RNA sequence: GGCCGGGAACUCAAAGGAGACUGCCAGUGAUAAACUGGAGGAAGGUGGGGAUGACGUCAAGUCAUCAUGGCCCUUACGACCAGGGCUACACACGUGCUACAAUGGCGCAUACAAAGAGAAGCGACCUCGCGAGAGCAAGCGGACCUCAUAAAGUGCGUCGUAGUCCGGAUUGGAGUCUGCAACUCGACUCCAUGAAGUCGGAAUCGCUAGUAAUCGUGGAUCAGAAUGCCACGGUGAAUACGU
């Protein structure tokens, strides 16, 4: 209904993006259960550090993908206004699906 | 063993086999493809298989249908 | 108990006895006993003379002993006469399936010599 | 182990009987880090020991172990180009440690069926001494007394 | 009111409850002997309940997930000691000596580059 | 990294949509246990460089045919040069 | 059957904090630094582990990843394409896997993981085949769905010291899968065959605690070939008197 799932890579970026959506909704409206933390997927890669030879020496890499879920339980015609296009997107992906 | 259903062969070499039956066999044909397999229609026809230098005269025989053309041309020379 | 082939085992299981003969092993040994209706755990001791011929008939269907020895050898001898890659690979004493002859070919090639 | 002296960490005791001595014994017998299959052999050996000998449970293996305790051992010097063996009094912590090792090593050389049986046969011939562990315990002792010179 | 205690042992989370009733052991809707605990780690669940006046003292419901045999067993060991909050901070002072309240900080080591598993450096040719 | 091999690669990739992909529907559903005729297997006289799993998948910057990760689409040497200059988002020194 | 209201405690999950600083106490020490011991505490003396590799050395490696001085070829050392080789074989060495077995083999039954990966993809459930797999074919861009039925271990039975139900090499016959294509030169399965080896000379390698060792799973690479590598967990020691 208002099931919105986010994605962000940074250790603290979405925490401020998922803050502003809460107090915007619950002020004029009601309910709004809040941000679910969700399990972080971590894609761990390993590549050779030297351009030639050197099997023992390598560099390890990781990309942490942090998810969040909004969950607004109240679909009012007032709270749907001032929700869309006040997000001010800082590269945070947003999706509207069940 | 391999190739599942149907014996896979090359198109261009099938025309050379049909040339040897219809127009008749004359000399050993110089073929670069080792991918095709021997059939009953290829029995009693002279063929030649390339293997890194020049085409070796491989004579076809009744019981060679079970194996490929590539087996009869050794690539690596020894001694 | 002669039991078809010349090999005569005794004081062991029926599953062990059938594996000892040429051209028959652990998989077929279950199928021969299951066909006749015989248990795996029963020994050769305490077994009737009429009960022997049922197992003797089933093992006699598939080619075994010296007939299968030459069946594989004739297919090798035929394959060597074809003048193929695998044919020259048999007679010279090297691996036929395409293993590394550089090192660890000691089974098919044979012991090290000067 | 140059500067840093150890804390000598304590293992947990044997859960059935409550003997801390048998907790070290099961660890020597253990191979591939399998404590479950290790104790199954040890308990099977101990039940056959007390039944055959007709003695009590806890003191059957204890008196058997007491006979295979080494009196003294030697240490390799290598100081002035020549190898010297100097005899030294083994400590009570090391005494049973080497004893439990030489029981398993002696049982390993046998040609018997099960590990429970062959180890129990080694425990059976510990009180009256014909075995391999009792031959193994007296090795440095023959070299000792001669090496009493160096002290 | 119920009496709670968590505990865990090598990524094996457990949840212990204690009530005043009968001495039956319920674990994941199964008995203690029917939880296969015959060999080593048979009575490590009742290790913190060794030195107490028991007879038939308490109900218990325990549920553990993660790890293997001894990982789940040692989680119940540390889990019951936290669940002694019925008896509160009186009986823990004697339990300090045993060291069952101590949560074990030993965890499995990460695999390292150029090593076979965490420590073992693979061998090399002569000198 | 030998720009002719990259020119050979750009050719190889550019034939994937034309000869196969669309007209590679032949041999998938058609060559199966149905109802045989061998004339469908005689359609393999096509140029062959269009093949769906032919490409080595070279690095897009340099053209090294080694250490190519599908995620980044770059070779191991260009991963370290890129990663230490940022550019890949949420990427840093992995330690746990 | 958490399966369905519902309850939100808790496990799990991850944003922000507290906590461990020789600080509280005792002793020793130039009264200072510090050390030993004890209390409290989940964690005590850099808590465990990782990232973090000084100035420089070996004119160490990489002109073959790229960049680039100079030199050289330039109707060729360039370019395109077929096939071949990179997988050869009287030999020598290193690095691994699987073993030589009753702490084990084989068969039936049964319990407990974590870390992952997935749309040109991972593939339920169902039917067919002894099997590898094939056809039909939901769900999920992913705490849902899929790979995934983890194995050691444990419960009974068989085997009772043999070149064996130990070990799997090698070879033959007959199959599946990926792809224009498996002969040189594959993975995997089916039947059959069952080399050597029964603890390995001198010598040599690693490791001080969830470590050695042992048993499994996953990923990157990749259409399709791991016993390598990387990542994860299960069981789990011995011995450290000393320099
Ligand atoms: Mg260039
Ligand atoms: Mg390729
Ligand atoms: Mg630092
Ligand atoms: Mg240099
Ligand atoms: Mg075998």
């Amino acid at each position: 209904r208002i099931r919105i799932r986010l994605k962000a890579f940074d250790h603290r970026l979405i925490d401020q993006a998922t803050a502003e959506i809460v107090e915007t909704a619950k002020r004029t409206g009601a309910q709004v259960r809040g941000p679910i933390p969700l399990p972080t997927r971590k894609e761990r890669f390993t590549v050779l550090i030297s351009p030639h030879v050197n099997k023992d020496a390598r560099d390890q890499y990781e990309i942490r993908t942090h998810l969040r879920l909004v969950d607004i339980v109240e679909p009012t015609e007032k709270t749907v206004d001032a929700l869309m296009r006040l997000d001010l997107a800082a590269g945070v992906d947003v999706q509207i699906s069940l | 063993r391999s190739l599942k259903k149907g014996p896979f062969i090359d198109l261009h070499l099938l025309k050379k086999v049909e040339k040897a039956v219809e127009s008749g066999d004359k000399k050993p044909l110089r073929t670069w493809s080792r991918r095709s397999t021997i059939f009953p229609n290829m029995i009693g026809l002279t063929i030649a298989v390339h293997n890194g230098r020049q085409h070796v005269p491989v004579f076809v025989t009744d019981e060679m249908v079970g194996h490929k053309l590539g087996e009869f041309a050794p690539t690596r020379t020894y001694r | 108990a002669r039991i078809a082939g010349i090999n005569i085992p005794d004081h062991k299981h029926a599953v062990i006895a059938l594996t000892s003969i040429y051209g028959v092993g652990k998989t077929r040994s279950k199928a021969i006993l299951a066909a006749a209706g015989i248990a795996e755990d029963v020994k050769i001791s305490e077994l009737s003379e009429g009960q022997i011929d049922t197992l003797r008939d089933e093992v006699a269907k598939f080619v075994v002993e010296g007939d299968l020895r030459r069946e594989i050898s004739m297919s090798i001898k035929r394959l060597m006469d074809l003048g193929c890659y695998r044919g020259l690979r048999h007679r010279r004493g090297l691996p036929v399936r395409g293993q590394r002859t550089k090192t660890n070919a000691r089974t098919r090639k044979g012991p090290r010599k000067p | 182990p140059r500067r840093r002296v150890i804390g000598q960490r304590k293992i947990l005791p044997d859960p059935k009987f409550g003997s801390e001595l048998l907790a070290k014994f099961v660890n020597i017998l253990m191979v591939d880090g399998k404590k479950s299959t290790a104790e199954s052999i040890v308990y099977s050996a101990l039940e056959t020991l007390a039944q055959r000998s007709g003695k009590s449970e806890l003191e059957a293996f204890e008196v058997a172990l007491e006979n295979v305790r080494p009196t003294v051992e030697v240490k390799s010097r290598r100081v002035g180009g020549s190898t010297y063996q100097v005899p030294v009094e083994v400590r009570p912590v090391r005494r049973n440690a080497l004893a439990m090792r030489w029981i398993v090593e002696a049982a390993r050389k046998r040609g018997d069926k099960s590990m429970a049986l062959r180890l129990a046969n080694e425990l059976s011939d510990a009180a009256e001494n014909k075995g391999t562990a009792v031959k193994k315990r007296e090795d440095v002792h023959r070299m000792a007394e001669a090496n009493k010179a160096f002290a | 009111n119920q009496y709670y205690g968590t505990g865990r042992r090598k990524s094996s989370a457990a949840r212990v409850f204690i009530k005043p009733g009968n001495g039956k052991i319920v674990i994941n809707q199964r008995s203690l002997e029917q939880y296969f605990g015959r060999e080593t780690a048979r009575m490590v669940v009742r290790q913190p309940l060794e030195l107490v006046d028991m007879v038939e003292k308490l109900d218990l419901y325990i549920t553990v997930k993660g790890g293997g045999i001894s990982g789940q067993a040692g989680a119940i060991r540390h889990g019951i000691t936290r669940a002694l909050m019925e008896y509160d901070e009186s009986l823990r002072s004697e339990l300090r000596k045993a060291g069952f309240v101590t949560r074990d900080a030993r965890q499995v080591e990460r695999k390292k580059v150029g090593l076979r598993k965490a420590r073992r450096r693979p061998q090399f040719s002569k000198r | 990294a030998k720009q002719s091999m990259k020119a050979r690669e750009v050719k190889r990739v550019a034939l994937a949509d034309k000869y196969f992909a669309k007209r590679a529907e032949l041999k998938a559903i058609i060559s199966d246990v149905n109802a045989r005729w061998n004339a469908v297997l005689k359609l393999q006289t096509l140029p062959r460089d269009s093949s769906p799993s032919r490409q080595r998948n070279r690095c897009r910057q340099t053209g090294r045919p080694h250490g190519f990760l599908r995620k980044f689409g770059l070779s191991r040497i260009k991963v370290r040069e890129a990663a230490m200059r940022g550019e890949i988002p949420g990427l840093k020194k992995a330690s746990w």
